[PDB]
């Protein structure tokens, strides 16, 4: 799990996203039925994730056996725009390690399929979308140098 | 623009200190909010993976993210999200001439077998018939399967 | 059969079916004028099979 | 290439015949995802070529 975040009209909270690391085919699943934001972010993630796959222990075999559930919640984007993808990118290396990802640690940010983390907007929201929920701890994205100016 | 010149209109209602003051550069935040999204990416740099290309979507004439990531896999092309085909073969025939010309640019002796080729294009469809920027992938793919 | 109880608006009922098995494919279907956000449910419910 | 003359379902055209001398594993492949048709009359043109 990696609690990602969003800003929703129905309260300013975070998105659990839970994604599965279970055995199986190898594949990924469609689960909030979005595609447009969420799969493909996740899987320009899963790109970089695929480079270095063993600095994690993440057995390379991966989308040859492990199918990912990968559920971003409110189904389809909540904030309307790609805000979420280092959220599901730091999930997929907390769960396909089968460890425990920390707890209390609400994120946002959105990665690239090049190592690179792209520059976000709709972070003010973010930034609002956690203290309104009981959290004091987000991620952001670097490109982002005007955000904290 | 609008924003621009209601804050001019709040700035100078608290006093008009000039008949003429200068908007200019980096006295926009200063004047409205964050810098919304980067500026122009004429600069960028060389960077591994992927491309974009010139083209026209029916609401624009603009460049597609057509991502390509030269991943080690089992050997494919991975049109992942539902992609217009034109990308698909262009871009056997891209690696079709780099096949003929891999002992030209560094590839190894296989590589349709060796790597895959994650590719992603922000349109379902095709901004444009053809595909329209066919050599501009094509010199991405060399570049990143070059692992330049 | 199995005792999913929902509580009507109206009054107080026991929600239950006499059930079938007649098993096969992914296709489940019920006109059960549900609302929207049960609507959104039941489509995460689609992947809830997996 | 040769200017390949059939009947579209659309018309008359040239489909006129890119082929690539890719090395690799001797495979024969093909596009326009046509009919299977079109690849057997590859195999008989390739056999007689063999």
């Amino acid at each position: 799990t990696a609690q990602g975040l969003a800003w929703t009209p129905v309260g300013g909270t975070l998105l659990t996203i839970e994604v599965a690391a279970v055995p199986g085919s190898g594949k990924l699943s469609l689960t909030g039925q979005l595609g447009e934001v969420m799969k493909e972010s996740a899987q320009a993630a899963l790109t970089y994730l695929r480079a270095h796959t063993q600095d994690y222990g993440l057995p390379e075999d991966f989308y040859n056996k492990v199918d990912l559930h990968v559920h971003v919640p409110d189904g389809a984007t909540p904030k309307d725009g790609p805000a979420a993808g280092i959220t599901m990118a730091t999930a997929i290396a907390s769960a396909l390690s089968r460890r425990p990802a920390r707890m209390d640690i609400a994120m946002t940010g959105e990665v690239s399929l090049r190592g690179k983390v792209m520059p976000i907007g709709g972070v003010k929201e973010k930034l609002l979308a956690a203290h309104q929920a009981g959290i004091h701890k987000i991620v952001l994205p670097k490109d982002n140098e005007a955000q904290l100016e | 623009l609008g924003k621009i010149a209601r804050k001019g209109a709040k700035f100078w209602l608290e006093g008009a200190w000039e008949g003429l003051r200068t908007i200019d550069a980096s006295d926009i935040p200063t004047y409205l909010g964050i810098p919304r999204y980067r500026p122009d990416k004429a600069e960028t740099e060389p960077q591994v993976g992927t491309a974009q290309g010139l083209a026209w979507t029916p609401v624009g004439g603009t460049l597609l993210t057509i991502e390509v990531a030269a991943v080690p896999g089992s050997g494919k092309l991975s049109l992942t999200g539902q992609l217009g085909e034109v990308m698909k073969e262009s871009a056997q025939a891209a690696l079709t001439y780099l096949r003929a010309h891999t002992q030209d640019y560094g590839l190894p002796e296989d590589f349709y077998n060796k790597v895959d080729l994650h590719v992603h294009v922000p349109d379902g469809a095709t901004p444009k018939d053809g595909p329209a920027a066919g050599i501009t992938m094509a010199t991405a793919i060399a570049s990143a399967l070059s692992r330049r």
